[PDB]
């Protein structure tokens, strides 16, 4: 019992890690089309769609 | 009578006044592992399979 209690909590923090650096964002927004910003060109950090 | 595993709840005068049979259905096998009448609402680790 002691093992898998302690696995899992050592487990279940990874995820608690991974949501505290990423989800810092409350709406989901669209990548858009122009990306020459006044000519910086942000082609290679978006996604490519 | 059937070799199982119980739980007993006793009182202040140590009336048995509740208990719970470890193998009727998955959610009595949860009561019987974290000691508890009431559990909140989550997952919570049992036993392997
Ligand atoms: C901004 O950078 C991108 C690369 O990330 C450039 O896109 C490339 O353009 C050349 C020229 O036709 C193509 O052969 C490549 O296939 C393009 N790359 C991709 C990933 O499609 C883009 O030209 C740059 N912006 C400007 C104004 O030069
Ligand atoms: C455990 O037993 C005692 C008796 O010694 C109970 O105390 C009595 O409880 C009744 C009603 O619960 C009262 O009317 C009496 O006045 C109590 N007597 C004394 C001396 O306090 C006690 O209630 C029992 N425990 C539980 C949880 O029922």
């Amino acid at each position: 019992t002691q093992l898998n209690r302690a696995l899992s909590g050592i487990a279940a923090e990874q995820d608690r890690n991974t949501r505290e650096v990423f989800a810092q964002v409350k709406q989901m927004y669209k990548t858009p089309t122009l990306k020459y910003f006044g000519g910086f060109n942000f082609s290679q950090i978006l996604p490519d769609p | 009578l059937k070799p199982t595993t119980f739980m007993l709840k006793y009182d202040e005068n140590g009336t048995i006044t509740d208990a719970v049979d470890c193998s009727q259905n998955p959610l009595a096998e949860l009561k019987c592992s974290v000691k508890s009448f009431e559990i909140d609402k989550g997952i919570y680790q049992t036993s392997n399979f």
